[PDB]
């Protein structure tokens, strides 16, 4: 029916560890069949695939298509000019998607369990904590010393918006429930965070037991024959 | 020793706290956290009489001390609720070290007296279970 | 396309800080936006008023209607049995709803801000996590003092599930950024939760700095001969 | 000379043990391991090359080594060295700071004291 403003940048879970980027962007606006026209002013070697349709709202459909071009340009500031063109009216509102600029980084907090489940012998739970970083693109893992966890053990929440003043910044959280044997042996674990705005893409922080340990102690032992008690 | 935090009487122990700052180097003050036991050396397991020997082991955990559920009340925008202030005091079972000053404490004994026999209530403590 | 029935239930903020449950009776999939009648099978207080016909699949027709009726026969397990009769189909159709049980109470925590944060002197963080409840409602605010804090200083999450301990359970969080200089002066901050399993139907959790990790203890044990009273 | 990791000390296999040398003007220099009375062979660790240390002033150098040694013996508390040579050194002497592995206090008060509460 009437276009609308819709956007789809790159994969960030496939652009930190492997290299299979693929750029597909969008712009719908459905009342006629196949008219198709594109914009890839870079297409240096890329052959876009198309496929059939899928379901949308009650008979209309929507079109979109594949370059694979990951040898950086994307990451240096190329536009990538998305605009599209039919037996229609030629007035458009355009996409042009690049690396976005004025990023902050993530600071990340991992917090110790609450002292009420560690007397109860059951499960025990972590919570990670990230703040601050400016696009909304981030990924959680966990780790048990050196091994990475399947990721259907621990819940990750979304991520979203803070109130602020002025600057505009982003948070998310994820909790893992671990045994307390394995917490009262002395094994440690982790949390890990992708963001794109941090120069060597990762950060972690780690937590076992005697961390946050005092470091004084007073004890003394009053035996009989000397007993003072007040009221 | 200024701010009492718990001052419990079926384990008998006492937490206080407090802060006391320096003013030179504004990142870093001194917290302090004071705790009494008050071990009993004759009181029996169970509090009956033929219970079992010298209760020898005391435990105490920081999580069941400073438990607090009695309710309280709570203004959210123009309402008082009544809110719950603690996850773990499902109802006592709890097992008390020491008696308590302000509570009486009995037994009953069987005795006979010439024919059938009776079923004898005696007290314990014997300052707080005065009938008035 | 297709006319489907939908059914949903009162929200979980005016069932608990007022009375008044509200219901709803929604079916989606219709273009003729003037024939349309309810029936609900218990109706005293009978003046259901129908809502808008409003907006669709590129302006079709999607009518719903509201039940007035407050809190009472919801909380002993009543059913209420909305049904439509609508001239763009052959058939009326029927759901219902019914107060869930199989239900478990949360466990609420506060966490004390992290140990780095507090040596920056600029604002520290507070988190509040609400675990193992079987519905999928639940609230969550702060006060400061005994003051309740306005809604647009904290952010929280949504509530979705955790992996499974055999049965299904979910989980949410929440995080407060408060001056580092009144959490080291001495007040204090309140975590309160509602939900629908707690006997009085919220729970508070209060925390402030002397109730956190100290860096000094003295540990004084009285061997006492004389009684076991405990004055 | 350094004490070995925390981590190391969890399973119990091998400790390892790190000898540093900083900061000359000839480049020259020998390293040399040895553990309680005898010295070792030079096939029993690795020892790296001197590069020039980036520092202010003027230009000086390092190099390090390390060796892995069993873990009971070290809760046992054998005894270590490492014996660096050079040109400009009277002796060329080693330095042997290692131990096998707190702050505690403990007094008795007979305490006479007029009142106070506990
Ligand atoms: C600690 O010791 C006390 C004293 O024995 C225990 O309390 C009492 O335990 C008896 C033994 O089961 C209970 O007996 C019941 O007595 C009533 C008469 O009041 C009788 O009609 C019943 O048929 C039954 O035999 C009694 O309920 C109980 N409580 C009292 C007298 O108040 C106590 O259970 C012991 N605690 C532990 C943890 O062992
Ligand atoms: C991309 O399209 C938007 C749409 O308004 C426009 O504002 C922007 O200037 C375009 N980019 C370039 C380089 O023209
Ligand atoms: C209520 O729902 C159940 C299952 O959804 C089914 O028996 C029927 O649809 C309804 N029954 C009654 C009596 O309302």
């Amino acid at each position: 029916c009437h276009p609308r403003l819709s956007l789809h940048r790159p994969a960030l879970e496939d652009l930190l560890l492997g290299s299979e980027a693929n750029l597909t962007c969008t712009l719908t606006g459905l009342r006629d069949a196949s008219g198709a026209t594109f914009t890839w002013t870079p297409s240096s070697g890329k052959s876009a695939v198309q496929g059939p349709p899928e379901r949308d709202l009650c008979g209309c459909y929507s079109v979109s298509s594949v370059l694979p071009g990951c040898a950086q340009p994307w990451n240096h500031g190329e536009t990538f000019t998305c605009t599209a063109a039919h037996p229609e009216l030629k007035t458009p509102l355009t996409a042009n998607i690049t690396k976005s600029g004025n990023t902050f980084r993530p600071e990340v907090h991992l917090l110790p369990p609450p002292s009420e489940e560690l007397a109860l012998n059951e499960l025990v739970t972590l919570t990670c904590l990230a703040r601050g970083f400016s696009p909304k693109d981030v990924l959680v893992r966990w780790l048990q010393g050196s091994q990475e966890l399947p990721r259907e053990k621990y819940l990750t929440w979304a991520s979203r918006q803070e109130p602020s003043q002025g600057t505009t910044t982003y948070a998310v959280t994820s909790i893992l429930r671990v045994a307390a044997e394995d917490w009262k042996k002395g094994e440690t674990f982790s949390c890990m965070v992708g963001h794109e705005a941090l120069p060597l893409a990762f950060t972690q922080k780690t937590i076992d037991r005697l961390a946050g340990k005092p470091t004084h102690i007073n004890v003394s032992v009053v035996m009989a024959e000397a007993d003072g008690t007040c009221y | 020793e200024r701010i009492v935090l718990v001052d419990n009487k079926c384990k008998c122990a006492r937490i206080t706290s407090r802060i006391i700052r320096s003013s030179e180097d504004p990142n870093e003050d001194i917290v302090e956290r004071n705790i009494r036991i008050i071990v009993p050396l004759n009181n029996r397991e169970n509090i009956s009489d033929p219970t079992s020997p010298l209760r020898t082991r005391f435990v105490y955990h920081l999580s069941d001390l400073c438990k607090k559920c009695d309710p309280t009340e709570v203004e959210l925008d123009n309402q008082i609720v009544t809110a719950t202030q603690s996850n773990i005091c499902d109802e006592a079972t709890e097992t008390c070290y020491t008696y308590d000053r302000n509570k009486c404490y009995t037994a009953v004994v069987p005795l006979v007296y010439g024919g059938e026999t009776k079923m004898v209530e005696t007290a314990l403590t014997p300052d707080a279970c005065y009938p008035d």
